[PDB]
């Protein structure tokens, strides 16, 4: 019926039809995080006695600690909380490299000026954000808590009479050091599982590897720039990564006119991961192997054919022809004494149907 | 004072493990063969510093880095000693031989690399290669401009360079190539290999840069500069080109001038009545002409379509050799540097263009010459002289034809998105492009099997040669299968030995295995040897091989007695030709380049398709998992859409080129099937179809994705001059030869066949009478014996 | 009906391509709707162009794919038509010596017929049927002279020798009108004693 | 002046293809202008991308 749906017909002529793809689904989810519990000093940044001016913003480096952004984004005191290139919901799941904390005080009209690609005196002279800015800015009302908050106007401090926190990350390749409240999970091997390792997720098979990783190396990569290995965050062991089995599925059918039995071939898939026959083209299920050789009926691959014959589907190695030994010798010749007149039909296409498409009217 | 750095100052660019891969990386490196100062004094830092020290007694202790180094600035200070490595800044950290170090400041962090290797007793930096492994990294974010060392130590300066690193079997880099060192190294970087085969490779693009900026406005003004590539601004006309005075006659109201393709090629000065001809600045390709790296490291550089005067203007001292040198040659293809002009015409070795070819010849160097079309010859033509061969040579020629490709099926959905429900749902909105691509690939895959079957499966029975190999003295053992050893012949084994699944990519096995193809080839050979061409028309009719060869000489126009009298010589010539074919196949591997070209093309296209999955395509990242885990669904549908668009375009391009290549391979397979039908299953009378000469017969052999035809032909060898006449007069009646020509040495007239001197006495059996002697031009007097 | 598959295959491919091109019109291609009328009715002109551009890009891509596939298919059909014209010239207008160019066996003639978007050739050929074994010699040795057959081969029905044409057993008495002399009997390998009637 | 048509057809086809490829540079493709310099010096860096 899947073949019928693919062909959009209630009857299928004999042959082999590719219907869909077979993929091994992951078994369980693995989260492997370093056993580090010290909390990041977010209180020292969000509860400081005072903040510096816009032209003298202070930076605090956050590393080697577990960060809890849930407390940050669950507080209604923050008037403005918008994040670019990252999601506050997924902040806890994500594990970063080096979290930065920039603190300065600006007026309400300049709050929107703290954004990538925004022009103005404040952005062009005091604090500019990169065009590829990862991280975000947090602001809240501070009029309750006074001329020590200056603003530079020329590039020249023209002081006059909102507390702002900026966070920055870089999730490209560097080893992760600031993880969230995610918990570690035991490690399993030799089974297609969903794995998480310090932030990058994937699905595959983790096995023991003999790769000679250098002490500073964190993971491996193949020729095609694919993550082939990894280092356990909690143990110095090195785990390979192999994709779960996948392939195409083909249906060998004798024709719904003749019969309804079918054979299923999983192309390139070993018979273990799937009246079961293993061929060089894949695993053949539903066809019985026959040691006899016949003319090819339905090709499968690597010299294997399928046929509906005594009545069941059989798979065999094709016979190339009928054997013949010419009675060759140095003084014998074979000469015909008769003949036959043969008429043979040959068909050749000569032309197609001429079509013209009006691009404007079609589009 | 100064010394050569050789190949020192290279480190691991990152923590990613790699193995058995050549990786190209752009990073701050120490250029190869640079000048490193040999030495307490304060030194600049620039973008980076390389360090070395052959301290036998380890006199050198530590380092200082900073800007002013005393107050008002923060300074880094390392007092690495024999007990504890101490680093201070705010920040505190506690942790004959040749010691190397690298210091750099890529915005944040202060990276340190090191290496400790033994050396012999030498003064300068040793040769060989070594790798620098990072030791510590300091996230300080400090500005450093000068530094000091707290007794012979070398100091080098890093530069932003592109390198090609060769990772060994286990994570270690064995060799490196500096791309900007010289044209050979740039060719190596372009080809992504450490060896370069002989040829000419278009490596770079040469462009002349503007010298200044011109702003012109009617009565911000600048003087008008002509006759040089200058950036101009004529009342808002932004462009770059060479300004020259024009003979054009602009109408007073016209301010611009455009050509057919709507490009501004003339301009009017706002402040004057001057009309200036805008000419684009010089540009073109830069190709490197090299012999094999196995032979020499010398190269020549061809700048395509430029004069030899602009190539100095718009690098390492190694490249400056290839800009001047008095060797400078001008050709219609462009400017050659590094090749001598000899004006002696030789056969083409490496083409350049306009009849110019380059070669590596003897002190050996690269010479540029005008290619020779061939050796001159003047045929001694006269109205009564004929050249007739008195001997012959049996020639065996090899013809190679591709028949099929590798059957690759690309999983469309898994390639584009891959284990992603959101991405698959988004891709569902694009219609049936995906099914179209799958159907096209499946059609190509089926066509490959059809091609192979139509070329090889042409025999109705599987013929077996008799165990007694009494083939008139001919020796087919090198082409017949060997049961005692595949079951492939010697030549087939030579051919197969010579010629040599993730991301939704699958390779389908061919329907016919190599053993089956060899069985077809063996059946064809046995049928041809034991029956001739009778097995291609009906049932195989046995005939002795000597009589079959007599048949084939009769077919090419030579009588049977020639074979029956030179049977041993012809057999020896055929055996020697087969042995020469075997020796050539064993020695050289350039003959099989037609199948290797197809294999390389398919592999390169598939590799490009794979590598296109790493492209950003304007998104946050090229990883759908990263995009999904980083962004919320309402805002993650833009990056995923960009990735879908890019991957779909790449897949469509791959499928289109695959279709075109499949058409080419189908044409090749049709030609191969036609040659099998006509050259192998019969004797062809079409000239130069089954080899050069008079086609006697042919033999098929199987090769990976192709067939090889051994074309046995007949070639006349030793001509001799004779006097000839169109007809002879005997009794007032003209006589013409029944089959052949009339010849005379110097006294007597005979009649002989055309392709082999065999004179018979002129007879009424050899000649026929027609007409009178007063009409034929050139008739001669002689006698005909009855 | 599977003998005429080639023309039916061409018709099916063309119809499938046209049908897929038509069905590609009812696709969003990222836009909110796949119909310009509803897009324009729902959205204002400043922001309707955003969806109109997506529809334009998708439809242009589909049209370009269709045209390129048609070009490749037309190149294939041109090659087939050139082959058909060559067969027309070489097999109907003449008798061809090329092996297997027009049928299996020795070509005698061919007849053309017209089929929808194609041509059909009826190839009349000659096929030898019932072979027999004979003893043969490269040449026959008369009194000091080696005789070779002018046209055919020597055969023996056990006791006597005749000369016959290659493709049909028509034995004839060996005579000087059937054979020609060239050299003596020593050089030829496999020569056989016999007599030649003069 | 019509016997040598095939070669003239090839030359004309190649020249027309090159001319169309060059002419496409003046096309707008939905942007505000076909001049890259105008696009650069008419909008801010992020919106000009
Ligand atoms: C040569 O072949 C033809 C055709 O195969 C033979 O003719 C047949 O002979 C049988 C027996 O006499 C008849 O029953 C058939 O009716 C004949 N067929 C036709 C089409 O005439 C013929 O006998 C064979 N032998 C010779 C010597 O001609
Ligand atoms: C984390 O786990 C590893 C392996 O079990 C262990 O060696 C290490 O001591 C643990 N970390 C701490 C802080 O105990
Ligand atoms: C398939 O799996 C079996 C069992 O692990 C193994 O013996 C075999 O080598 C694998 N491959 C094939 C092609 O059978
Ligand atoms: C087929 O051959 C295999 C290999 O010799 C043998 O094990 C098997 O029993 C045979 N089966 C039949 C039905 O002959
Ligand atoms: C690792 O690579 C080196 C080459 O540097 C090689 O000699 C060695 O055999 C490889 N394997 C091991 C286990 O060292
Ligand atoms: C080199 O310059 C001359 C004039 O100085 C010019 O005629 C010639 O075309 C130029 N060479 C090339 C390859 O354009
Ligand atoms: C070729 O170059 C040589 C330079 O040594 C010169 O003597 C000779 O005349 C040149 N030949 C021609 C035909 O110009
Ligand atoms: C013909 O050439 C062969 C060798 O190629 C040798 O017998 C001799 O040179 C020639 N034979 C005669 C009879 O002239
Ligand atoms: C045929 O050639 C092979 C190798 O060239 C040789 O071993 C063999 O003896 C030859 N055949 C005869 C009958 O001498
Ligand atoms: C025939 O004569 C011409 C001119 O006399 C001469 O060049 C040629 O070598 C002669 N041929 C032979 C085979 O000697
Ligand atoms: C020419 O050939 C004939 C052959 O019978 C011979 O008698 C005669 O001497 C030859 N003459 C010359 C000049 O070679
Ligand atoms: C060949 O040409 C020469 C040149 O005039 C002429 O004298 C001679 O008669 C011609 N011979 C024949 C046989 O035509
Ligand atoms: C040939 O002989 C005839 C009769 O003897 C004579 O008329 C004629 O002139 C001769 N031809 C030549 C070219 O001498
Ligand atoms: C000819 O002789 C061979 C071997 O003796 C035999 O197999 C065959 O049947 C005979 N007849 C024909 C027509 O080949
Ligand atoms: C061979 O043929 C001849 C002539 O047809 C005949 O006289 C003779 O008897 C035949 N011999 C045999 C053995 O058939
Ligand atoms: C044919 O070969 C055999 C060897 O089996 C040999 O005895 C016989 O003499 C050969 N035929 C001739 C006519 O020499
Ligand atoms: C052929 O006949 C000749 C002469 O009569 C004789 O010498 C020779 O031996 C004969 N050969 C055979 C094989 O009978």
């Amino acid at each position: 019926s899947e073949t019928k749906c693919t062909l959009k017909s209630f009857t299928v002529e004999k042959g082999i039809y590719q219907t869909s793809n077979f993929r091994v689904q992951p078994t369980e989810s693995i989260v492997r995080f370093p056993n580090i519990t010290n909390l990041c000093p977010f209180g020292e940044v969000f509860n400081a006695t005072r903040f510096a001016s816009v032209y003298a913003w202070n930076r605090k480096r956050i590393s080697n600690c577990v960060a809890d952004y849930s407390v940050l984004y669950n507080s209604a005191s923050f008037s403005t909380f918008k994040c670019y290139g990252v999601s506050p919901t997924k902040l806890n799941d994500l594990c970063f490299t080096n979290v930065y904390a920039d603190s300065f005080v600006i007026r309400g009209d300049e709050v929107r000026q703290i954004a990538p690609g925004q022009t103005g005196n404040i952005a062009d002279y005091n604090y500019k954000l990169p065009d590829d800015f990862t991280g975000c800015v947090i602001a809240w009302n501070s009029n309750n808590l006074n001329y020590n908050y200056l603003y530079r106007l020329f590039r020249p401090l023209q002081s006059y009479g909102y507390r702002v926190v900026v966070l920055s990350f870089e999730l490209l390749h560097a080893p992760a050091t600031v993880c969230g409240p995610k918990k570690s999970t035991n490690l399993v091997k030799n089974k297609c599982v969903n794995f998480n390792f310090n932030g990058l997720t994937g699905t595959g098979v983790l096995t023991e590897s003999n790769k000679k990783f250098l002490p500073f190396q964190q993971f491996g990569r193949d020729i095609a720039d694919t993550t082939d290995a990894v280092r356990d965050p909690q143990t110095l062991e090195i785990l390979d990564i192999t994709p779960c089995s996948f392939g195409g599925v083909s249906v060998i059918t004798p024709g719904t006119n003749t019969s309804n039995q079918v054979a299923v071939l999983y192309q390139g898939v070993n018979c273990t991961e799937v009246n079961v026959f293993q061929t060089r083209a894949g695993c053949l299920i539903g066809a019985e192997h026959v040691n006899n050789s016949y003319e090819c009926d339905i090709p499968i691959g690597a010299g294997i054919c399928a046929s509906y014959q005594t009545q069941s589907i059989i798979a065999y190695t094709m016979s190339l022809g009928v054997e013949n030994s010419v009675a060759y010798s140095n003084n014998s010749i074979a000469i015909p004494t008769n003949f036959t007149i043969s008429v043979t039909t040959e068909i050749l296409p000569v032309s197609m149907t001429k079509t013209s498409v009006d691009c404007t009217m079609y589009i | 004072a100064y010394t050569n750095s050789f190949t020192r100052g290279v480190y691991y660019p990152d923590k990613v493990f790699r193995s058995s891969v050549l990786h190209s990386t752009q990073d701050l490196f120490l250029p190869f063969f640079s000048n490193v100062t040999w030495f307490n004094p304060v030194l600049p830092f620039n973008d980076g510093v390389y360090f070395a020290s052959t301290e036998k007694s380890n006199i050198i202790r530590g380092w200082i880095f900073g800007t002013t180094l005393d107050s008002k600035t923060q300074s880094l200070l390392i007092v690495n000693n024999a007990t504890n490595v101490v680093i201070k800044v705010t920040f505190e950290y506690v942790s004959k031989n040749l010691r190397e170090f690298v210091f750099k400041n890529i915005d944040g962090y202060f990276k340190i690399y090191s290496k400790h290797t033994p050396i012999n007793l030498v003064r300068g930096l040793p040769q060989g290669f070594s790798a620098l492994e990072p030791l510590v990294d300091l996230p300080i974010g400090i500005n450093i401009t000068r530094f000091q060392t707290l007794a012979a130590y070398y100091v080098g300066y890093l530069q932003p360079r592109t390198f090609l690193l060769k990772y060994n079997e286990n994570g270690t880099i064995t060799d490196a190539v500096d791309c900007a060192l010289d044209p050979l190294s740039e060719t190596k970087c372009t080809l992504k290999s450490f060896t370069v085969e002989k040829g000419i490779y278009q490596t770079s693009n040469f462009r002349v840069q503007p010298t200044e900026s011109i702003v012109r406005f009617p009565n911000k003004s600048t003087n008008l500069v002509k006759n040089k590539c200058v950036n101009f601004n004529f009342n808002g006309l932004t462009g770059t080109g060479v300004l020259t005075e024009s003979n054009k006659k602009f109408l007073p109201f016209q301010q611009f001038g455009r050509d057919i393709a709507d490009t501004t090629d003339a301009v009017r000065d706002p402040q004057t009545l001057e009309i200036l001809d805008i000419t684009p600045c010089s540009f073109g390709g830069v190709s490197v002409i090299t012999p094999g790296t196995n032979t020499s490291n010398q190269v020549a550089v061809l700048y395509q379509g430029v004069n030899c005067t602009e190539v100095p203007v718009a690098l390492t001292p190694t490249w400056r050799v290839y800009s001047t040198g008095s060797n400078v040659f001008q050709t219609r293809a462009g400017c050659l540097i590094g090749a001598e002009h000899v004006n002696n015409s030789y056969e083409c070795d490496i083409p350049i263009g306009a009849g110019i070819c380059a070669s590596y010849q003897t002190s050996q160097s690269i010479i540029a010459y005008t290619m020779s079309l061939g050796v001159e010859n003047s045929v001694a033509y006269s109205n009564n002289s004929i050249a007739i061969p008195t001997n012959f040579t049996i020639s065996v020629t090899t013809e190679i034809l591709p028949v099929s490709m590798t059957k690759t099926s690309v999983d469309c959905t898994m390639y584009i998105c891959g284990d992603s429900t959101e991405c698959s749902n988004l891709l569902l909105q694009y219609g049936s492009f995906c099914t179209q691509l799958n159907r096209a690939l499946t059609g190509i895959a089926v066509e490959q099997d059809k091609n192979t079957q139509e070329v090889f499966a042409q025999v109705k029975q599987i013929y077996k040669t008799p165990p007694i190999k009494d083939f008139g003295g001919f020796n087919f053992s090198q082409i017949l299968p060997d049961p005692s050893k595949s079951k492939r012949s010697f030549i087939e084994d030579l051919l197969f030995n010579k010629v040599t699944k993730f991301n939704g990519l699958t390779v389908l096995p061919p329907l016919l295995t190599d053993e089956m193809i060899a069985q077809y080839t063996s059946a064809l050979l046995a049928g041809t040897i034991t029956s001739g061409w009778t097995f291609g028309a009906g049932a195989a009719l046995q005939i002795p091989f000597a009589m079959q060869m007599a048949y084939r000489f009769n077919g090419i126009g030579v009588t049977q007695n020639v074979l029956y009298e030179n049977q041993k010589l012809i057999a020896n010539q055929f055996n020697s030709a087969i042995g020469k074919i075997q020796d050539s196949l064993s020695s050289t591997a350039s003959a099989l380049g037609k199948l290797q070209d197809v294999v390389n093309q398919n592999a390169q296209a598939l590799n490009t398709l794979v590598k296109q999955l790493s492209s950003n395509f304007g998104a946050i990242s090229s990883v759908l998992n990263d995009i999904l885990s980083r962004l919320d669904p309402p805002e993650a549908e833009v990056q995923i859409d960009r990735l879908i668009t890019g991957r779909l375009q790449s897949l469509q391009t791959y499928v289109t080129q695959q279709l075109i290549r499949a058409a080419e391979i189908r044409a090749s397979a049709n030609l191969a099937a036609t040659k099998m039908s006509e050259c192998v299953l019969g004797q062809s009378k079409r000239v130069d179809f089954c080899g050069k000469g008079y086609h006697l017969m042919s033999f098929p052999q199987s090769a990976p994705h192709g067939v090889v035809f051994l074309h046995v032909t007949y070639v006349p060898a030793q001509e001799k001059n004779f006097t000839t006449a169109p007809a002879i007069c005997h009794d007032g009646k003209a006589h013409f030869p029944r089959e052949g020509v009339f010849v005379s040495n110097g006294t007597h007239w005979f009649v002989t066949q055309r392709n082999f001197y065999e004179p018979q006495i002129i007879t009424t059996d050899n000649t026929f009478v027609s007409g009178n002697c007063d009409v034929v031009i050139g008739i001669v007097n002689n006698t005909v014996y009855d």
